[PDB]
C-alpha cells in the first residue's frame, strides 16, 4: 500500500492494505509492515518488533 | 435628498407595516417605500424586478419567503437580477445555504444565519458533555457538503483528553428509499453520539429504518438541526431526540422593522459621502455599474446596529447574520419541550430535566470499547504461511523438530 | 419539423448567415428543421426574456443559439437560469456568451463553445514544454474559481517525470482599498523567470502598473494569462508590457456562420439519434408565462444523448461541465505595436508553433559540443 491520486480529481487516497486500515475494514496491521515518513503521517506505529 | 427602497413580500399586512416602519424611521434624508407581491412563477417575477425597479430607482430591495415550503428558487431570480447592476439586496428567510456564496450572489446579504452555523453550534454541546466520538450523517448534496466543510474546519480548529475527534462521515444519498446498508456500518462502529442533518422529509425514512434497526434504544444519543423535527418527521421521531431552534423563527414584521432601521442607519452614513453616483433606473437604457454598488456594500460592512426587536444585529465577514440566539429544545414522550438556551458561548440549562432514549437518566459515555476486532495480513514467506484447509474444514496439525503443536488459526 | 431559434445582437453579415443556413446535407434523417432569425439591440434582460418567450411561443421552438459582441458575463448567467426554468437546450455559440460561468444547474441544459479552465491550464503547460521554461510562479485575483486552477496545476505537476520546479505560489487581492502597499511587498519575492496570472481585464491594468513599479519588465521576464483578460479585436492600455503571451481559440477564423451550421447540425443529429430510437419527441406547446405547470415532460433524455454526437468528421462530444472535448485553440503574442499576432495552433492534445526559439529583446551564449 502506498498513496496516489485517483479519478483525475484532487483526491489522493491509499491503495492497498494500509488503505484498508484507513477506511475501517480492520483495526490492526499484523504483518511485515515497514516504517517510513508518509505512512507514519497518520497511523500510530508500535515500537519496532524486528530490526 | 430622497432615496427609494423596495421589497417583495406576500402579505399586504406586512406591506402596511413596512410603510409604517419607514414613516417611523423618518424621525431618523427622506425615504420612499415601494413593495410588490410574489407570483406562482419565476417568469412574471423576473419581469416585475425591472418592472418596478426602473419605476423606482431602488437602492436596496428586501425579500422573504413565499407560501412555498421549499422555495429553493424563490430568492434566486430577484438576487442576481439586481446583481446585473450591483444592487445590494437583503433577505430574511433564506436559509438554504446556496446564497452563502460570494461569487454567484455577490449581491446578497441575509437576516438569519444559514444551516451551516446551526451545525457549527454542536461544538459547544460536545464541549460541555465531554463527548469525544461522533458519527456524522449527512446527505450527498451541496448543502451537506457545506455542512461538512464548516464542521471540519471547526474541529480542525483545535491546534494546541483530546476533546472530540470525528471518526466517520457517511455520504448518505439524497432522495433514496432503501437506507439500512449504511446503518449497518453505523451499528458496527464504536460510538453512539450520532449527528444527522438532512431533508425534512427523509429523516422520516431514517427514523423508520432505525427503529426497525433497533439502534434507537438506550445508550444512543442524537442531535439534529432545525428541519429534522417539524413536519411529518415529528410523527416518527423516537424520544430523547435533542433539537435546535432559532429564537426568531417566523416573525416577518420583526425582521422587516430591524431591516428598515439598519438601512436607514446605513443611508444616513451614505448620503454624506463624496462621488455618490445614483444607480440609474435605466436597466433598459443603461448597462453599466453604479460604483455605489460594491461601494454601497463596502460601506455596509462596517455598521453595528445598536439594538433591534431581535437584539443586536451584526454581520459576519461574508455578509450574513452574526451572534443569534438559539433554543435548545427537546422531545419528551411525543411532547416537544424546551430545555436550554444558547447564545455565544453561553449554554444555559433550565428547570425541566433532560431525558435520554430508553428512559435512562444519565449522560451515557457515548462509547464503549469493543473487544472483538478484525485483523489484516499479507502473504509473506517466513512470516505468514498460507495453506489450504483439510477436507474437514480445518487443516492438519503438525509438529516442529521439538515435536510441538503448531498453531494454525 | 423542429423549430430552431437563432438570435443576433450587434453587427453581423445577417444575409450571409441566412444564406449559409443552407450549407450542409441533411438528407438522411427526418427532421425538416425550421429556422427563424431575429436581430435586436442590447437593452436589458427583460427584452431578452420577452423575445425568447415570443420566439418559443410562436414558432414551436425546441432549441436556441445565441451570439453577441460585448464583455458581459451576467447575461450568460441569465440565459443559464433561462435554460433552468425552460427545458430546452441553449448554445452560447459566440461573443460575450461563451465566457464561462462558475457552474450550472443540476437540471439546466445550457452549453457554450469555449475552453474549460482545465483545458487552458493543460495547454499552457504544453507551451511551457516546447520552450524549456521549467521554473515558474503563479499569482491570482481571488476570483473564486482560482482554487480549481491551482489545484489542477499542482496535481498535474507532482506526477510526471520532467523537472517541474515551481516556487512560491502567491495569492493577492487588495479588494480592501489601500492594501496596495501589501501588494508591492508580496510581489517582491518572485525570483522565477516565468510568472503566471489569473486576473480580470479591469484589475490587470493596475496590476501591471504596480509590476513595473517593482521591476518586472520585458528585460528578463515573460508572462502568460488565459483569454479572460484579453480581446482580440479589443485593445488594451499601455500598461501591458510588450511581448505578453496568452491563449484563445480560433475566433479569428471561425467566428462566423459555420458555428451556426455546427449548432444546427448538432441539435439535429441529437434529435435524430435520441427521439427516433425512443420514437418519442418532447414538443411542448411552448408557453413562457405559465411554464411551472409545463415540466410534465421531464427532459431527462436529451442530455442522455446531447453529449455523444458527431458530424463532418469533427467531434462534438460534450463534457458534463459545459465545455467540449477539445476545441481548436490558438496562442497569441503582444507585438511591438498593440496587435495580437497569431503565433501557434493547437488541436487534439497536440501543440504546433511557428518558431523553434523565442524571439527576445549581452550574456546569452551559444555553445557547441560533440
Ligand atoms: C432495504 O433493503 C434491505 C436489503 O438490502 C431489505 O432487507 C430491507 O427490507 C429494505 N428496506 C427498505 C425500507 O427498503
Ligand atoms: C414578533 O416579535 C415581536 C417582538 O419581538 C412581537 O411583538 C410580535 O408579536 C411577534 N409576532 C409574531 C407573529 O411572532
Ligand atoms: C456514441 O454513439 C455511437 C454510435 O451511436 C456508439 O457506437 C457509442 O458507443 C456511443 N458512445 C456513448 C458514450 O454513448
Amino acid at each position: 500500500g502506498t498513496q496516489e491520486r485517483v479519478q483525475n480529481s484532487n483526491k489522493k487516497e491509499w491503495n492497498g492494505m494500509m488503505g484498508e486500515l484507513l477506511s475501517g475494514q480492520a483495526d490492526m496491521i499484523v504483518a511485515p509492515l515497514t516504517i517510513n515518513n508518509e505512512r507514519a503521517q497518520y497511523i500510530e506505529f508500535s515500537k519496532p518488533f524486528k530490526y | 435628498k430622497i432615496v427609494n427602497i423596495g421589497a417583495v413580500l406576500s402579505t399586504r399586512k406586512h406591506e402596511q407595516m413596512f410603510r409604517e416602519a419607514v414613516n417611523q424611521a423618518n424621525k431618523r434624508i427622506q425615504l420612499q417605500a415601494t413593495s410588490v407581491t410574489h407570483k406562482p412563477n419565476a417568469i412574471q417575477m423576473a419581469l416585475s424586478v425591472c418592472e418596478d425597479l426602473i419605476s423606482s430607482q431602488v437602492y436596496a430591495i428586501l425579500v422573504s419567503h413565499p407560501p412555498t415550503p421549499n422555495d429553493h428558487f424563490t430568492p434566486t431570480p430577484v438576487s442576481y437580477t439586481a446583481g446585473f447592476y450591483r444592487i445590494p439586496v437583503l433577505g430574511l428567510t433564506t436559509r438554504m445555504s446556496i446564497y452563502s456564496d460570494k461569487s454567484i450572489h455577490l449581491s446578497f446579504l441575509r437576516t438569519v444565519p444559514p444551516y451551516s452555523h446551526q451545525s457549527s453550534v454542536w461544538f459547544e454541546m460536545m464541549r460541555v458533555y465531554n463527548w469525544n466520538h461522533i458519527i456524522l450523517l449527512v446527505s450527498d448534496d451541496h448543502e451537506g457538503r457545506a455542512a461538512q466543510k464548516r464542521l471540519e474546519t471547526l474541529l480542525e480548529e483545535r491546534e494546541s483528553k483530546r476533546g472530540p475527534k470525528a471518526e466517520k462521515v457517511l455520504q448518505f444519498d439524497p432522495g433514496t428509499k432503501n437506507v439500512t446498508a449504511l446503518l449497518m456500518e453505523a451499528r458496527e462502529l464504536e460510538a453512539r453520539v450520532i449527528i444527522l442533518s438532512a431533508s425534512e422529509d427523509d429523516a422520516a425514512t431514517v427514523y423508520r429504518a432505525a427503529a426497525m434497526l433497533d439502534m434507537t434504544g438506550s445508550g444512543y444519543v442524537w442531535l439534529v438541526g432545525e428541519r429534522e423535527i417539524s413536519g411529518n418527521a415529528l410523527r416518527y421521531a423516537p424520544d430523547g431526540i435533542i433539537g435546535l431552534q432559532l429564537i426568531n423563527g417566523k416573525n416577518e414584521s420583526a425582521h422587516i422593522s430591524d431591516a428598515v432601521g439598519v438601512v436607514a442607519q446605513a443611508v444616513h452614513e451614505l448620503l454624506e459621502k463624496e462621488n455618490i453616483t445614483d444607480p440609474p433606473r435605466g436597466c433598459v437604457g443603461n448597462t453599466n455599474i453604479w460604483k455605489t454598488g460594491p461601494l454601497f456594500k463596502r460601506v455596509l460592512m462596517s455598521s453595528k446596529y445598536a439594538d433591534g426587536v431581535t437584539g443586536r444585529v451584526e454581520f459576519n465577514e461574508d455578509g450574513d447574520r452574526k451572534f443569534a440566539q438559539y433554543s435548545i429544545m427537546n422531545l419528551q414522550n411525543r411532547k416537544l419541550v424546551q430545555v436550554g438556551i444558547y447564545n455565544g458561548t453561553h449554554v444555559i440549562p433550565n428547570d425541566r430535566k433532560i431525558i435520554w432514549p430508553g428512559g435512562e437518566t444519565e449522560k451515557p459515555r457515548g462509547y464503549q470499547m469493543s473487544t472483538r476486532l478484525k485483523i489484516v495480513t499479507i502473504h509473506q514467506e517466513p512470516f505468514v504461511y498460507v495453506k489450504p484447509t483439510m477436507s474437514d474444514g480445518t487443516c492438519k496439525e503438525e509438529f516442529t523438530v521439538n515435536g510441538d503443536p503448531v498453531k494454525k488459526v | 419539423s423542429i423549430g430552431i431559434a437563432v438570435i443576433l445582437v450587434g453587427t453581423s453579415d445577417e444575409v450571409a448567415i441566412k444564406d449559409a443556413h443552407e450549407k450542409d446535407d441533411f438528407h438522411h434523417l427526418s427532421v425538416v428543421p425550421r429556422v427563424e432569425l431575429v436581430a435586436m439591440n442590447e437593452t436589458d434582460p427583460k427584452s431578452i426574456i420577452t423575445r425568447i418567450c415570443d420566439l418559443m411561443s410562436d414558432r414551436k421552438i425546441q432549441g436556441v443559439v445565441f451570439a453577441d459582441d460585448t464583455d458581459q458575463e451576467a447575461i450568460a448567467q441569465i440565459l443559464d437560469f433561462i435554460s433552468a426554468q425552460t427545458l430546452t437546450p441553449i448554445l452560447g455559440i459566440h461573443g460575450g456568451s461563451s465566457m464561462i460561468m462558475a457552474d450550472k444547474d443540476e437540471s439546466s441544459m445550457f452549453f457554450q463553445f469555449g475552453p474549460s479552465i482545465e483545458q487552458q491550464a493543460s495547454v499552457m503547460l504544453n507551451i511551457m514544454e516546447e520552450y524549456d521554461w521549467y521554473i515558474f510562479s503563479i499569482v491570482t485575483t481571488y476570483f473564486p474559481g482560482y482554487q480549481d486552477f491551482v489545484n489542477k496545476i499542482r496535481s498535474t505537476i507532482e506526477n510526471s517525470f520532467v523537472g517541474w520546479e515551481l516556487e512560491e505560489v502567491l495569492l493577492l487581492d487588495m479588494s480592501l482599498d489601500d492594501g496596495d502597499s501589501k501588494i508591492q511587498n508580496q510581489l517582491k519575492k518572485l525570483q522565477s523567470p516565468i510568472i503566471l496570472l489569473y486576473c480580470t481585464k479591469e484589475e490587470a491594468t493596475y496590476i501591471f502598473e504596480v509590476a513595473n513599479s517593482v521591476g518586472l519588465t520585458g528585460y528578463g521576464y515573460t508572462w502568460i494569462v488565459p483569454s479572460l483578460v484579453a480581446g482580440d479585436t479589443d485593445t488594451v492600455p499601455s500598461e501591458f508590457p510588450t511581448g505578453l503571451i496568452s491563449v484563445s481559440y480560433d475566433e479569428w477564423d471561425y467566428g462566423l456562420p459555420a458555428r451556426v451550421r455546427d449548432g444546427i447540425a448538432i441539435i439535429t443529429t441529437a434529435a435524430s439519434d435520441m427521439l427516433s430510437e425512443h420514437s418519442f419527441i418532447p414538443e411542448p406547446k411552448s408557453s413562457c408565462y405559465n411554464t411551472h405547470e409545463k415540466r410534465i415532460y421531464q427532459s431527462n433524455m436529451l442530455n442522455r444523448y446531447l453529449i455523444n454526437v458527431t458530424f463532418e468528421g469533427r467531434d462534438l462530444s460534450f463534457s458534463e461541465d459545459g465545455y467540449q472535448m477539445h476545441p481548436k485553440l490558438v496562442i497569441i503574442l503582444l507585438n511591438k505595436e498593440r496587435k495580437w499576432e497569431r503565433v501557434g495552433k493547437w488541436k487534439d492534445k497536440s501543440l504546433q508553433m511557428k518558431y523553434y526559439v523565442w524571439p527576445r529583446m549581452d550574456d546569452h551564449l551559444s555553445i557547441v559540443t560533440l
